[PDB]
RNA sequence: UGGUAUGUUC
RNA sequence: UUGGGGCCCUUUGUUUCUUCUGCCUGGAGAAGUUUGACACCAAAUUCAAAUUGGUGUUAGGGGAGCUGGGGCCUUUCAAAA
RNA sequence: AUACUUACCUUAAGAUAUCAGAGGAAAGUCCUACUGAUCAAACAUGCGCUUCCAAUAGUAGAAGGACGUUAAGCAUUUAUCAUUGAACUAUAAUUGUUCAUUGAAGUCAUUGAUGCAAACUCCUUGGUCACACACACAUACGGCGCGGAAGGCGUG
C-alpha cells in the first residue's frame, strides 16, 4: 500500500521515528522492510524521559513504531498521483 | 560572467610618504 | 513472510531493550522471522547478573536492538 | 566573537537556522540588517542577499520588514498605506532602498579593504602551533 | 554457523537442561523447569515445574504453558 | 418601549439567530447570550434579552430595508438613556458605523408592553389586509 | 463544516483530518493516503497533546474553560493504524469540488498524451 | 507486481534481492535524480497568482492620489527581459551554490588539523565517510582520472612542518566585491605595494 | 517464452 | 473612425495561451494552437551548438450552428371518470 | 542503440448487486441486449429546502495562525548516590549539621521549568458583487436581485 511504499522512498534521508515506549530517534534510514523494521544510522536517540545519546546503528521492529517523519519534498512522489497511465505491461 | 569579482586598484606613485618601508 | 535483515549483526555483541526497563546485551547467534533472537553469555545490565549460556528471546518483548560493536 | 573578520562563516550558521526554524521572516532580516555593517572579509556575500532579498519582495507592505513605517515615509518618502495603482510605486520604492544600500556597502568596503590591504594580507599564522615555535 | 531458535529449543528438549523461563512482567513469576516439547507457537510443556515469585515458591508438576505469556528461554 | 432604529449595519450575516447574537456580540461584549453559543434566544410574545435595557431586536428581509434594524427596549428611558452610552462617539459593528435613532413608530411590542402597563391586533391585522389590496 | 453523510475514508482525500491516538495525542494534517490496516499520512500534521498539568480543568464542576495545549509540529509523517483510535474532519480541501474534476479531466490528459509518446517512441 | 514511476517500467515478480538490484541502477538513479530536481526547480519556479479582492476606493482617498502625480513606469523589450531573466536566475544558482570556507584555509597547519578537518578521520563522520564511497565497480573512469589521491593520515604530528612560513604559504586571496558595484571602489590605495 | 541488473565491443 | 468621462493595470518577466517585435505622453503589432509547438532541468564530450534522458505548458470570455435536460403553453392521439 | 557475458527473479486462490417470479440446458447447478422489487454508482435536473460569502458614507473588521516581541513579565518550585576521616548536637549503632577524600552514574537548561494574564506587532484567508441610504413587525418579521461554497432531500 502506498504508506509502506513511502517509507521505502525515504531510504537514505534523515528521518525521525517515535516508538511506543516514548523514545524518538532520528537518523539516517539505511534498511527498511514491507513489516516496517527500520535500521537508523548515525542516530540521535532520545529517552522518554528526555536524555539524548548518539547511537551508531539501531534496529527498531516495527510494531513500536507510532510514527516516522520523512522529508518534506516527498510530497511530491508519483505514487501519490490519481491520474495516471501505464505502458501494458509485458509477458 | 561571476557576480562576484577580485578588487583592482591604481598604485600611489611612491613618494616618500607612501613607501612602506621608509624608516627615516 | 520476509526474514528480517540481520546477517550483518552476526556474532557481534548487541545490547536490545526486552518489554520496556529490561536491557539485555549478548552475542547474536541466530534470529527467526518474528524476530526471535538467541545469543550466547547474555547479561541484563541494571552488578548487571548474567542469564546463562544460551537464552532465546521472543521477538515480542523486543523494542529496539543497537548494536555495541563495529558491524 | 561575532566582529570577527573572518566570522562570515558565523552568520552563515546563524541565518540557515533562522531560515529553516523561523516562520515570521522577520528574524532574518533583522539579524541580516546588522550582518550589513560588520566589516566581514566576506561582506559581499550578505550585500548580496540583501539585494536578492529586496529583489523578490512583491508589494508594499513587505518593506515593513526592511525598517520602520515612521523612517520610511519621514526619511525615504514612502507611504507603505498608499492606495492607488502600486506597481510603478513599488519599483520607486525598491529603487530607493537600493540606492541607501549602495551607500552603505561603500561605507563597509572602504573598512574592509583598508583592514585587508594594510594589516590581514600580512599575517599568516592565525592558530597557536607548540611552545617551541619562533614566529616572524 | 548460525542456530535459529527452534534449533536452541530443540536442543535445550534434547538435552534436558533445566531452564528459567522469564514470563513478561506484571503477573511477576518466573518458571524453573525442563522442556518437554515445544510448539510452533512457542507453547511448552515443562515436567517438573516450579513458579517462584519475584526460590521458595511452589511446584506444579507438568504443566503446558502458553507462548504468549514467555519473555525469556534461559539455561 | 420605544424602538431604537439603525441604519447602516452589515446585511450579510444572513439567519436571524446568528444576526442577533453578533449584534448583542458588538453591542455589550462578553454578555450571557453571544459567549455561549447554541443557547436558545427568549421569544417574548405579546425574559430580557439583555440587561441594561434590550428586550428584542426585530430585523426582516424585505428588499426595501435590508441594513436597517429595530431594537426595543423595556421602558422610554432606557431608549434615550442608550443614545447616552455613545457620548457623541460613533458605535461600530464589523467595519461599519452604526447611525441610530429613535423611531418614528414605536415598536409593536413596545405597543403591548404600554397597553399592558387585542383589539389593536384587530386593528394591525385589517390593517395588513388594507396594504394586501 | 458539514460533511457529506456518505463519504468514507477514500473520498476525504485532501480534507484536514483530526487524528486521535491512544496516548490521548491528536494530529491534524491535510490526508494524504491511507491502507487496509488504517495508516494515514498527513501533510503537514502537527501533534497536539494536553499536558498532565492542564488536564484538572478538564475534570467537572468561568464560563469557558482555557486549556494550553502542548503542540509539535511535523510534516509528512506516517502515522500507524495500530495507534489510530478514531478521526474527525476539520476542514475542507482547499480546491473546490467543481474545480477539482477540472484538474483531474487535465492531468488524465496529460499522462494520456505521455503514454502514447512513450509508445511511439519506443516502436522507433 | 512492480513498477517504478520513474523509470515508467514493470518488471517480473518483485523478489527483495531484485527489486533492491533495480533501485541502485545507473539507469533509475539518473531518472530519479532528474525527477526531484525538476519537482525542485517547480516548487521555487511556480509563477502562480493570488487572487485579487478590490475594494471601491472611496473618494476621501481619490481625491489625495489626484494631487500627487502619474509615476512613469519602466518596462523593458522582450528581448532586455529574456536575457535579464537568465542573468538573474544564474546569479541565483551561483549565489546558492557559494559557501564560505575561510576557516578551512587558515588552520592548514595546526598541530590536530587531520582530526578535525580532513573530515575522513573525523570520529563522528569517519566511518560513514568510509561506507560513502561506492562499489565502484568500473575502475577504468579511476584510471581514466590519473590525479594522485593524497589523503592526509591521522598519525601527523607537529615535527613536520615546523617552519610553516618558509615559502609553503600563499597569502590570503583579497576580499571579493559586486562585479556590478565594482566602481564604488577608491582607486588607488594608500601605501605603494610592490607586485 | 520473459524482466530487471551488470560490464565489454563497435 | 475620432474625442471625452469613470474605474483597472501588483498584469510586479506590465495580460500570464505560446513565440517574435514592443510599451506609461500606453492597453499595440506579426505568426501559431496537440500525433505539433514552446519553456525549463541534467550531464559528457574538454566554452557555446550538438544530442540523449526528464518535468511541465497549450488558457479566459462571448457568439452561430449541432445536441443532452427541465419548466410552461398549444394541437393531435389512447385509457379512465 | 546493437550484440555478448554473467547475477538475480519468473506468481495465494476465488469473485463482480441482492431477493422473487417465467423459460431453456424430483434434487440442486448454469444461463436468459428475460421480467418485478430493493440497493449502489455516474450524469442531467429541481426544490419559496439549510448554513456561509469583509469599511469606503470609510483608515475598519471577521476567521485561523505566529515554530513573534515586551520578557530575566508576575507567582511558586527544582539541581545527585555510595565509602572514609574530622568537629557537632543526642534517647542513639552515632539518626541530625558542616568540611575534606575515593568511587559510580550525569539531556541541555535555572535568563530554565511550571502556573497566570495582558498589551503590541505581523502573516494567510474572503463577492471587499448589483440595486439601495429606505420606518419594519404577532401567523413576528415579502427567504420576491445575480452568482459562488458546502451539505439535506426528490425526480429523470
Ligand atoms: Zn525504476
Amino acid at each position: 500500500g502506498i504508506p509502506v511504499k513511502l517509507l521505502n522512498e525515504a531510504q537514505g534521508h534523515i528521518v525521525s521515528l517515535e516508538l511506543t515506549t516514548g523514545a524518538t530517534y532520528r537518523g539516517k534510514l539505511v534498511e527498511s522492510e514491507d513489516s516496517m523494521n527500520v535500521q537508523l544510522r548515525d542516530v540521535i536517540a532520545t529517552e522518554p524521559q528526555g536524555a539524548v545519546t548518539h547511537m551508531d546503528q539501531i534496529f527498531v521492529r516495527g510494531s513500536q513504531i507510532k510514527f516516522i517523519v520523512v522529508p518534506d519534498l516527498l510530497k511530491n512522489a508519483p505514487l501519490f498521483k490519481k491520474n495516471s497511465s501505464r505502458p501494458m505491461p509485458p509477458i | 560572467m561571476s557576480q562576484f569579482i577580485y578588487p583592482v586598484q591604481q598604485q600611489p606613485s611612491l613618494n616618500h610618504f607612501t613607501d612602506p618601508n621608509n624608516t627615516t | 513472510v520476509s526474514t528480517p535483515e540481520l546477517k550483518k549483526y552476526m556474532d557481534k555483541k548487541i545490547l536490545l531493550n526486552i518489554n520496556g526497563s529490561r536491557k539485555v546485551a549478548g552475542i547474536l547467534r541466530g534470529y527467526d522471522i518474528f524476530l526471535n533472537v538467541v545469543l550466547d553469555d547474555a547479561m541484563e545490565i541494571n552488578n548487571n547478573h548474567q542469564l546463562g549460556l544460551q537464552t532465546v528471546i521472543r521477538g515480542n518483548s523486543i523494542i529496539s536492538l543497537e548494536a555495541l560493536d563495529a558491524i | 566573537v561575532g566582529l570577527h573578520f573572518f566570522s562570515g562563516e558565523f552568520w552563515d550558521l546563524y541565518l540557515e537556522q533562522i531560515s529553516s526554524r523561523c516562520t515570521s521572516s522577520k528574524k532574518y532580516w533583522n539579524v541580516l540588517r546588522k550582518i550589513l555593517e560588520i566589516p566581514l572579509h566576506s561582506f559581499s556575500k550578505f550585500y548580496a542577499l540583501w539585494l536578492q532579498r529586496i529583489d523578490d519582495i512583491m508589494d508594499l507592505k513587505q518593506l515593513s520588514q526592511l525598517t520602520s513605517k515612521d523612517e520610511l515615509l519621514k526619511k525615504l518618502k514612502i507611504d507603505i498605506n498608499y492606495s492607488g495603482r502600486k506597481g510603478p510605486y513599488l519599483q520607486d520604492a525598491k529603487k530607493k532602498l537600493k540606492k541607501i544600500t549602495k551607500e552603505m556597502y561603500m561605507v563597509v568596503q572602504y573598512q574592509v579593504l583598508e583592514i585587508y590591504s594594510i594589516f590581514e594580507s600580512k599575517i599568516y599564522i592565525n592558530y597557536y602551533t607548540s611552545p617551541e615555535t619562533l614566529v616572524s | 554457523a548460525m542456530v535459529p531458535p527452534i534449533n536452541c529449543i530443540f536442543n535445550f528438549l534434547q538435552q534436558q537442561t533445566p531452564v528459567t523461563i522469564w514470563l513478561f512482567e506484571q503477573i511477576g513469576i518466573r518458571i524453573k523447569g525442563k522442556i518437554v516439547g515445544f510448539d510452533e507457537f512457542m507453547n511448552v510443556v515443562i515436567d517438573e515445574a516450579v513458579e517462584i515469585p519475584v526460590e521458595k515458591g511452589t511446584p506444579l508438576g507438568k504443566i503446558l504453558l502458553k507462548g504468549d505469556n514467555i519473555t525469556l528461554i534461559t539455561s | 418601549m420605544s424602538a431604537l432604529y439603525f441604519q447602516n449595519l452589515p446585511s450579510r450575516p444572513a439567519n436571524k439567530e446568528n444576526y442577533t447574537r453578533l449584534l448583542l456580540k458588538h453591542i455589550n461584549p462578553n454578555n450571557k447570550y453571544a459567549i455561549n453559543p447554541s443557547l436558545p434566544l427568549p421569544h417574548n410574545k405579546l425574559l430580557l434579552d439583555d440587561q441594561m435595557g434590550l428586550l428584542e431586536v426585530s430585523i426582516s428581509r424585505s428588499s426595501k430595508m435590508t441594513n436597517q434594524a429595530f431594537l426595543t427596549f423595556v421602558t422610554q428611558e432606557e431608549a434615550d438613556r442608550f443614545l447616552e452610552k455613545y457620548t457623541t462617539t460613533a458605535l461600530k459593528v464589523q467595519g461599519r458605523k452604526v447611525r441610530m435613532g429613535k423611531a418614528r413608530t414605536n415598536s409593536l411590542l413596545g405597543l403591548s408592553i404600554e397597553m399592558q402597563k387585542y383589539n389593536l391586533d384587530i386593528k394591525k391585522v385589517l390593517k395588513a389586509r388594507k396594504l394586501k389590496r | 463544516i458539514q460533511v457529506a453523510h456518505s463519504s468514507r475514508l477514500a473520498n476525504l482525500i485532501d480534507y484536514k483530518l483530526r487524528v486521535l491516538t491512544q496516548d490521548g495525542r491528536v494530529y491534524i494534517g491535510q490526508l494524504m493516503a491511507f491502507d487496509k490496516h488504517m495508516n494515514l499520512v498527513l501533510n503537514e500534521c502537527i501533534e497536539e497533546r494536553v499536558p498532565k498539568t492542564q488536564l484538572d480543568k478538564l475534570r467537572p464542576r468561568g464560563t469557558t474553560l482555557n486549556i494550553k495545549v502542548e503542540k509539535r509540529v511535523l510534516g509528512l509523517t506516517i502515522l500507524r493504524g495500530e495507534q489510530i483510535l478514531s478521526t474527525v474532519v476539520e476542514d475542507k480541501p482547499l480546491l473546490s469540488k467543481k474545480e477539482r474534476l477540472v484538474r483531474d479531466k487535465k492531468e488524465k490528459k496529460q499522462a494520456q498524451k505521455q503514454t502514447k509518446l512513450r509508445k511511439e517512441k519506443e516502436k522507433k | 507486481r512492480y513498477y517504478c514511476e520513474y523509470c515508467h517500467s514493470y518488471l517480473t515478480h518483485d523478489t527483495l534481492s531484485v527489486r533492491k538490484s533495480h533501485l541502485v541502477g545507473k539507469n533509475h538513479l539518473r531518472i530519479t535524480a532528474d525527477y526531484y530536481r525538476n519537482k525542485a526547480r517547480d516548487i521555487i519556479n511556480k509563477h502562480n497568482h493570488k487572487r485579487r479582492h478590490i475594494g471601491k476606493r472611496g473618494r476621501k482617498e481619490r481625491e489625495n492620489s489626484s494631487q500627487n502625480e502619474t509615476l512613469k513606469v519602466t518596462c523593458l523589450s522582450n528581448k532586455e527581459k529574456r536575457h535579464i531573466m537568465h542573468v538573474k536566475k544564474m546569479n541565483q544558482k551561483e549565489l546558492a551554490q557559494t559557501s564560505i570556507d575561510t576557516l578551512k584555509l587558515l588552520y592548514d597547519g595546526s598541530p590536530g588539523y587531520s582530526k578535525v578537518f580532513v573530515d575522513a578521520n573525523r570520529f563522528d563522520i569517519g566511518d560513514l565517510v568510509k561506507a560513502s564511497k561506492l562499489p565502484q565497480r568500473a575502475n577504468e573512469k579511476s584510471a581514466h582520472h590519473s590525479f594522485k589521491q593524497t589523503s592526509r593520515s591521522r598519525d601527523e604530528t607537529c615535527e613536520s612542518n615546523p617552519f610553516p612560513r618558509l615559502n609553503n604559504p600563499k597569502k590570503l586571496e583579497p576580499p571579493k566585491i559586486l562585479s556590478q558595484w565594482s566602481n564604488t571602489i577608491p582607486k588607488t590605495s594608500i601605501f605603494y605595494s610592490v607586485d
